[PDB]
DNA sequence: CAACGCATGAGCTAGATCCG
């Protein structure tokens, strides 16, 4: 749908980042 | 005699009786009532000895000190009785100091019954033979007088007698006048002094026998000092006692076509009698005041009070009952009441045309102006200041003006005004100028762009029904899932259904109240979403309370919240026909606040836990 | 702000690849 | 001992379990503690991880989207108080969207000092109707526990624990399957408690080792000093973060690290009034070397330099950062969504704002009652303005009632133009007295501040009408009130009279709401008094009631109804509600 | 000069200081 907000945002972002890990300062 | 004069209505003073200085036949009704501060020494020098025939009735209701009537009306002969008071033609009720009745000269009261009550000093009531005065004797009412206990010595003079119920009593009005009787060979024309009977046309007394020019009360019709049974052309009958020409009936129609307050009775000519209004299925031609019958729906005609009439509730609308064509302006201000479902369509559901300018000022209870169901035109001869003809303010719940498919409005002049109408959308006041045609004669109207559309939607998409299955008593309804582009915003769905006789039901009709509805509103929670084109995501609802072999109407209406830019969304399905084999307004706002509270927190939580790389 | 550049508009996969190292 | 472990700063744990090992011997976490975003984790390896000596956490605790935590009693068995100096969207404990949480298990938690708790959105969580929250944290209405597995009474809920009677029912309160909570007799409220009911020393919370000993307590209350609990620690020492006391050598050397500003999160801690406070407050400056605070020459304000030109006050996490600053060099929005009541905490932190150099905006705020928490507003300087040349602004505030008490408050806005829209409980009288005392006098729009949509749902009038004569019969009761005339003799549509039944004297006031309902008092219209041209006349108007039941009490009040006008007068008049009984 | 006699009580005739 390419309008990624709501509860799908935390799931769709995981599959594109499945091994690197999330980023923080 | 004298001249004719209209009917009095006097109260609490005595100075109003000077207007009978020259009256002789008072057409109308004379009623003297409620005079309290009058001593008997005020009634000695007062006399109208030439009042001879009154047409409607007489009424004497609580005068004080009227000692006898034999010096006020000493020459009454005939009362006619066209219009009556409780179906009574002579009403003597609750006087005091009334000793003798003393109307010693009346001969033939034509229609009615005499009602004499509760006047505690009245005798000479037992010696009055009402068998030969009024023709219909059995409805008079003479109770609770002085003569329940017989005390007063009513001896009267040498005067003739008859029998009434087995008793051979003498007949007398007063102690010095007795009841004039005529022998039965000449029944109703009345006798002279020695016993010859009068002409065959007269009522009561006649001055000289066998001369119809000079009796004092014509029975059928009066005409120019003679007496005539049917007035020939070129004359016309009027108020069924005297005859006028055409010129004497025309000019007073124009002389009180304008009302002082009311009315006049606008006179028509119809079959040799000037009548106030023609009967049903007949209408006046305005040229020569002739009365001609009808084809189809007849005008009424309903003119109005001083150019503007305001409807506050149903009791204000009762004066406009059955009114078809209205020659002036109109204004509606409805707030509430009880049982507002079908009554506003009942009082004004046959209205045809309106000719001033229409104001929907301060109206709150309405939802739609579809109750002008037969209205075709607002032509607007007179204009509202500001060059307007259509005005609307303070419409907090108005949603739909008119259905431009099953109805064709037009108008010619003036301008329009739609301000502060939130629920009234913008495309529906763009949908009217194709039908009304103010893009023709093209004019710059003044409607603000931001003043409407609030708590409303018009960019709705179209929901398509997916699967339908009918049993003998149940129908399932699953359709395609609608999502706004932010799927947290959709609170749920709203389904509407009602039985339908044919394939002609419109979408918002007949409910038109504050907290009532003709439909049966039912709710359904939304389904879940799994980011999957094929999944178990089609919504559903089961309908149970059906009837066999009925035909219904059904449609789907979403209910979403607002982002903070006044940019709404939504959808609405078509009206589909299927055939078989308390949520108050305060609960709407607080339940929509809690859904916007749960959206706000998990919108904040994503905002601080993900941090971009620099 | 991820909720303002991937909810008020569309965002490309070059943009939300920045969030993961 | 009291706090046997090491002090330990705040941590974030993401994507693995390897970062969790640095919580081995930490005993107090100043700062916050988050556990976030752990997907590749089986439930079998949380059985061998335990943090025994964790005692108190100062700010808050956030757990969001982990996989494999069945119950928290493996990790955090002994946290007794979470204190709440820095909240998180006005919550002090938030557990949001776990998938495998079965039991809450935090069976030793006693006192949440500041904040609230929000346990949200768990598809397996049970035991939420057995906690008795009203004893644990000291407020009770600000919580939010919805959308769970305990939306239905279906989790079993066996417990073998006082079974308290705080509500009207005899229900039992327990943490887990095999741990029941401790509520002992209520003589000492929060001063600690042993097993056999003996009360502890006054300066303690939670458990006790031995009763009445300020040396061997466990969860101490006011400050901390060398294994004891002292109410006010003496001035060889100063307060620090309102839980410690520490000597002179500590509060000085933190200057020497972040005077070389390698990160703008550090603060140069300077001594003031026996506190180790980061920025010395308004009207004070620091000297060169000796690090104290001295009285200022003239005024010297703490200018509160706001980033990016805007701020959006949502809760006490965002309204925490403007504490103690006085001259805002930007503009503030106010957008408080939902909410039960937030006027109790907004005063004590942003209520010292003197000069503001932008615009205000009060949009979509539901639970506002009055704008009084702004205390020392003097001037809205307004070098900038909104779209459409505005300085003040309101929208959709469904419970706003008052701008400021104008008897003792002064406000001078130099330039800009007002704006008001959809305030259903704010009268035009409170915004027109605003119009005369503000610096603007006649700068309006046409269409100006909205004359129609303000105050529709609340009736409000100023001049009073009294009653003069009341007569009573068994079916009719008669009224007579003293007259009233506006400066225009035509500006009167008449009156309107209301009468309703009331069997007791606790009848409400007229809300002013029109919703076609039974509480519209059965309004009877009164014809206007005809123009008498006479002071003493038949224009002392009354009415007569006809449809009465005998021996009952009725509530009557009378209100006028005038045409509103462009001139700023004729607000009307309204009497007070009385009671009359028929015989 | 402060309830009642010179009525009744919401049944085409007025409307509760409505009349002294």
């Amino acid at each position: 749908n390419q309008h990624l907000c709501g509860s799908h945002l935390v799931e769709a972002l995981y599959l594109v980042c499945g091994e690197r890990g999330f980023f923080y300062t | 005699p004298g001249e004719v004069c209209p009917g009095m209505d006097i109260r609490n003073n005595l100075t109003r009786l000077h207007e009978l200085e020259n009256c002789s036949v008072i057409e109308g009704h004379l009623q003297i009532l409620l005079m309290f501060k009058t001593r008997p020494e005020d009634f000695r020098d007062l006399s109208f000895p030439k009042l001879i025939m009154i047409t409607d009735y007489l009424l004497l209701f609580r005068v004080y000190g009227l000692e006898s009537l034999k010096d006020l009306f000493p020459n009454l002969t005939v009362i006619r009785g066209s219009r009556l008071f409780f179906n009574y033609a002579l009403v003597i009720f609750e006087m005091v100091h009334l000793k003798e009745l003393g109307l010693y000269n009346l001969m033939n009261i034509t229609r009615g019954s005499v009602r004499i009550e509760k006047n505690n000093e009245l005798c000479y009531l037992a010696t009055i033979d009402w068998s030969r005065i009024l023709d219909s004797v059995e409805d008079n009412h003479i109770v609770l007088n002085k003569d329940d206990n017989e005390e007063c010595g009513d001896i009267c003079p040498n005067c003739p007698a008859t029998v009434i119920n087995g008793q051979f009593v003498e007949r007398c009005w007063t102690h010095s006048h007795c009841q004039k009787v005529c022998p039965t060979i000449c029944k109703s024309h009345g006798c002279t002094a020695e016993g010859l009977c009068c002409h065959s046309e007269c009522l009561g007394n006649c001055s000289q026998p066998d001369d119809p020019t000079k009796c004092v009360a014509c029975r059928n019709f009066y005409l120019d000092g003679r007496c005539v049974e049917t007035c020939p052309p070129p004359y016309y009958h009027f108020q069924d006692w005297r005859c006028v020409n055409f010129s004497f009936c025309q000019d007073l129609h124009h002389k009180c076509k304008n009302s002082r307050r009311q009315g006049c009775h606008q006179y028509v000519i119809h079959n040799n009698k000037c009548i106030p209004e023609c009967p049903s299925g007949y209408t006046m031609n305005s040229s020569n005041l002739l009365c001609t019958p009808c084809l189809g729906p007849c005008p009424k005609v309903c003119h109005l009070l001083e150019g503007e009439k305001t409807i506050d509730s149903v009791t204000s609308a009762q004066e406009l009952r059955g009114c078809t064509v209205i020659n002036g302006s109109l204004i509606i201000n409805i707030r509430g009441g009880n049982n507002l479902a079908a009554e506003l369509e009942a009082n004004l559901g046959l209205i045809e045309e309106i000719s001033g300018y229409l104001k929907i000022r301060r109206s709150y209870a309405l939802v739609s102006l579809s109750f002008f169901r037969k209205l075709r035109l607002i032509r607007g001869e007179t204009l509202e200041i500001g060059n307007y003809s259509f005005y609307a303010l303070d419409n907090q719940n108005l949603r739909q003006l008119w259905d431009w498919s099953k109805h064709n409005l037009t108008t010619t002049q003036g301008k329009l005004f739609f301000h502060y109408n939130p629920k009234l959308c913008l495309s529906e006041i763009h949908k009217m100028e194709e039908v009304s045609g103010t893009k023709g004669r093209q004019e710059r109207n003044d409607i603000a762009l931001k003043t409407n559309g609030d708590k409303a939607s018009c960019e709705n998409e179209l929901l398509k029904f997916s699967y339908i299955r009918t049993s003998f008593d149940k129908i399932l309804l699953r359709w395609e899932p609608y999502w706004p582009p932010d799927f947290r915003d959709l609170l749920g769905f709203m389904l509407f259904y009602k039985e339908a006789p044919y394939q002609n039901v419109t979408e918002f009709d007949g409910q038109d109240a504050c907290g009532s509805n003709s439909w049966t509103v039912v709710d359904i929670d939304p389904p879940l979403r799994s980011n999957d084109p094929k999944s178990q995501n089609h919504p559903g609802w089961l309908m149970r309370g059906l009837k066999p072999w009925t035909q219904y109407a059904i449609f789907v209406k979403t209910l979403v919240t607002f982002s903070d830019e006044r940019r709404t969304y939504g959808a609405k399905s078509d009206i589909i026909y299927v055939q078989t084999d308390p949520k108050t307004d305060s609960q709407i706002l607080k339940e929509l606040e809690e859904s916007s509270f749960r959206k706000t927190f998990e919108d904040y939580l994503h905002n601080v836990v993900f941090v971009p790389r620099p | 702000g991820i909720v303002e550049q991937c909810c008020t508009s569309i965002c490309s996969l070059y943009q939300l690849e920045n969030y993961c190292n």
